[PDB]
């Protein structure tokens, strides 16, 4: 039994000095481009990939069973797989040339305009700009499809082959398909009552899902009803809404909708964007005033190697970064957060959430390095949620000093503030399932390809209630024109993390002992409910994420009852609006016919 | 004459932890005064004799005991550790008279390819008994039959190497220990 104890002890050190090569390595890629840098970030990598092989397969010698100390059973499950390299050697190149084509037309991608053939833009900041404040049906048709028509039907034959290769992988693995690869991240086969089954994650997100829908179709015919005066004559009052007119490429957040739904405009904007203009804040204000949210709560501060190593800002005076916000946790202690962060109130809520991840980082650095990880796939992302929440209240905003401080806040800001919320939050949801769903099946093979096309749809207006401003054969690639789809990232830790990021605000909140309502909740100052937070950021990926998950909210599941009290205001609210409106759509109206 | 405290804690070469060495002071006065009046060292901790009856208190020899530690392995050199350098690379004895003394030496063991020269042990049958000493780098035998002076599966290194970076955080920055073991010649 002790010959397996020692193996470890072999791994967590080797690992760890390998795991830091790579880190370290793919870190002077995104905070400074270059091709030397790209074989660094590689090869680094490569050596690193090379021994997580090795020890799996070493560590798949080792009778599973014959464990009997809890902290050992699991470090080796997470090395009992196989991995990827169970497919052929030539094969297993060509899938991994598919996935890095997907993943450069993705970004290389570029349209022009018919009007303007010497303007061609990329998808950021080009054609994202036009998608996001663009009030124009035509200018809107032309963004959403030519991505789908140039750059989507190119992904048409990659993903085809990305589909078989890859499944090829999964049913190597012991697996049914590349879709059941993925849902093996919430099985649990371990203590008597906190199991979980592959297959029980289906099942569960389709259960939570119907009590969203009361909540989602009143939204849905509210938001319709203000885009009927944006776009008239091209909307119908019970038909569904066309893809290129819900404020971004895809549909995924109506986030921008709200300068077209607000329910009450008239009264001041919350965004406190132009007040840390005027104050002559940077980066460094943000970030360090973040870092007193934390320190507020009994969080520790930001290591010194953070404020000296991270990139808080854009590098410019010679440098290229990709300025996608991302946490890095590197090892050895070295905590960084790479962002091109800017003198705005997004900036400023995004900062607590990527700086929510180092914390949690920061929490499980004292387990094991195969425990060092979230609870699931979408904890991570989930803690993330709960630090903005409470910093984007008006009560943290005017503790911290931004919005001024005889700031009225009556009940018709709070249903701007949660219709704010729910053009992000629940907006999401169905498109969350619904492209997920149909990646399960295409996986499973429900849907063949010579009608992925058609089935796609057919679930757009089914699920989301959206509809395709222009019909669609099967050479066009729509799953993939989104970055998750061609880049071989799972989706459903979305829509899990949605209903963690309220189960946590609302048992944190309880800890805080506040009063209000949940939207109304600051975790400031609450050392109390800072420590429960720390009981479950220190568990990693040890225990399994139902118990983790029970630790603070006392469920061995998820539950969809914190995030409709959260709404529940604005709940009603819809619904006495929508008593002379249309509640639901008609699965067989299009912007054509 | 004084004695030669300079010849260990100003040392220019540390060993590992592994391989520590051991220095006997003879007759000689000993200057703690320049040890206390300096806030040079990162820990001072001190275990059966407080750190100010020293100065005028008489040992029959004293020793000095130095290698380098990880940041979150300076913990273990402590009279009741079960870590991995407690166990397998340096005990101290539960009636231990002495301080110990770390301090952050970034600026000097950490390059920026990593210096890999201090190595500690990590496989060994049976812990170290206290003030013990191993240097063998015999093939580790895990489970079954031995391994025939080679490596592989279930046999081995028992050393391994720590190679500290300038960008790793101050748990993982190598630290300079110094044990001063007061045995019971050198007054103050
Ligand atoms: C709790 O956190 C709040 C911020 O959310 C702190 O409130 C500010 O504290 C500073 C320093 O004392 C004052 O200058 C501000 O006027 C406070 N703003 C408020 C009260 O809105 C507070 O200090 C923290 N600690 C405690 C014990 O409340
Ligand atoms: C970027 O990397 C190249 C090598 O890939 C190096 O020569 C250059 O100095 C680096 N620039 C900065 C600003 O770090
Ligand atoms: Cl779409
Ligand atoms: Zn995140």
């Amino acid at each position: 039994e002790e010959n397996a104890k020692t193996f470890l002890n072999n791994f967590n050190q080797e690992a760890e000095d390998l795991s830091y090569q790579s880190s370290l390595a793919s870190w002077n890629y995104n905070t400074n481009i270059t091709e030397e840098n790209v074989q660094n970030m590689n090869n680094a990598g490569d050596k690193w990939s090379a021994f997580l092989k090795e020890q799996s397969k070493t560590a798949q010698s080792f009778s599973l069973q014959e464990i009997q100390t809890p902290i050992i059973k699991r470090q080796l499950q997470a090395l009992q797989q196989n991995g990827s390299s169970v497919l052929s050697e030539d094969k297993s190149k060509r899938l991994n040339t598919i996935l890095n084509t997907m993943s450069t037309i993705y970004s290389t991608g570029k349209v022009c305009n018919p009007d303007n053939p010497q303007e061609c833009l990329l998808l950021e900041p080009g054609l994202n700009e036009i998608m996001a404040n663009s009030l124009d049906y035509n200018e809107r048709l032309w963004a959403w499809e030519s991505w789908r028509s140039e750059v989507g039907k190119q992904l048409r034959p990659l993903y085809e082959e990305y589909v078989v290769l890859k499944n090829e992988m999964a049913r190597a693995n012991h697996y049914e398909d590349y879709g059941d690869y993925w849902r093996g991240d919430y099985e649990v086969n371990g203590v008597d009552g906190y199991d979980y089954s592959r297959g029980q994650l289906i099942e569960d997100v389709e259960h939570t899902f119907e009590e969203i829908k009361p909540l989602y179709e009143h939204l849905h015919a509210y938001v319709r009803a203000k885009l009927m005066n944006a776009y008239p004559s091209y909307i119908s009052p019970i038909g569904c809404l066309p893809a290129h007119l819900l404020g971004d490429m895809w549909g995924r957040f109506w986030t921008n909708l709200y300068s077209l739904t607000v329910p009450f405009g008239q009264k001041p904007n919350i965004d406190v964007t132009d007040a840390m203009v005027d104050q002559a804040w940077d980066a460094q204000r943000i970030f360090k005033e973040a870092e007193k949210f934390f320190v507020s709560v009994g969080l520790p501060h930001m290591t010194q190697g953070f404020w000296a190593n991270s990139m808080l800002t854009e590098p410019a005076d010679g440098r290229k970064v990709v300025c996608h916000p991302t946490a890095w946790d590197l090892g050895h202690g070295d905590f960084r957060i790479k962002m091109c962060t800017k003198v705005t109130m997004d900036d400023f809520l995004t900062a607590h959430h990527e700086m929510g991840h180092i914390q949690y980082d920061m929490a499980y650095a004292a387990q094991p390095f195969l425990l060092r990880n979230g609870a699931n796939e979408g904890f991570h992302e989930a803690v993330g949620e709960i630090m903005s929440l409470s910093a984007a209240t008006p009560k943290h905003l005017k503790s911290i000093g931004l919005l001024s401080p005889d700031f009225q806040e009556d009940n018709e800001t709070e249903i701007n503030f949660l219709l704010k919320q729910a053009l992000t939050i629940v907006g999401t949801l169905p498109f969350t399932y619904m492209l997920e769903k149909w990646r399960w099946m295409v996986f499973k093979g429900e849907i063949p390809k010579d009608q992925w096309m058609k089935k796609w749809w057919e679930m757009k207006r089914e699920i989301v209630g959206v509809v395709e401003p222009v019909p669609h054969d099967e050479t066009y690639c729509d799953p993939a024109s989104l970055f998750h789809v061609s880049n071989d990232y799972s989706f459903i830790r979305y829509y899990t993390r949605t209903l963690y990021q309220f189960q946590f605000q609302e048992a944190l909140c309880q800890a805080a002992k506040h009063e209000g309502p949940l939207h109304k909740c600051d975790i400031s100052n609450s050392t109390e409910a800072g420590q429960k937070l720390f009981n479950m950021l220190r568990l990693g990926k040890s225990e399994p994420w139902t118990l983790a998950l029970e630790n603070v909210v006392g469920a061995k599941n998820m539950n969809v009852r914190p995030l409709l009290n959260y709404f529940e205001p604005l709940f009603t609210w819809l619904k006495d609006q929508n008593k002379n409106s249309f509640v639901g759509w008609s699965t067989d109206w299009s912007p054509y016919a | 004459n004084l004695c030669p405290f300079g010849e260990v804690f100003n040392a220019t070469k540390f060993p590992s932890v592994y391989a520590w060495e051991r220095k006997k002071i003879s007759n000689c006065v000993a200057d703690y005064s320049v040890l206390y009046n300096s806030t040079f060292f990162s820990t001072f901790k001190c275990y059966g004799v407080s750190a100010t009856k020293l100065n005028d208190l008489c040992f029959s020899n004293v020793y000095a005991d130095s290698f380098v530690v990880k940041g979150d392995d300076v913990r273990q050199i402590a009279p009741g550790q079960t870590g991995v350098i407690a166990d397998y690379n340096y005990k101290l004895p539960d009636d231990f008279m002495g301080c110990v003394l770390a301090w952050n030496t970034r600026n000097i063991d950490a390059t920026s390819t990593g210096n890999y020269n201090y190595k500690y042990r990590l496989f060994r049958k049976a812990n170290l008994k206290p003030f013990e000493r191993d240097i063998s780098t015999e093939i580790y035998q895990a489970g079954s039959k031995p391994c025939n002076g080679q490596t592989g599966l279930n046999c081995y290194y028992p050393l391994y190497r720590y190679g500290f970076y300038p960008t790793d955080g101050v748990g993982y920055q190598p630290y300079r220990v110094v044990v001063l073991s007061f045995e019971l010649t050198v007054c103050g």
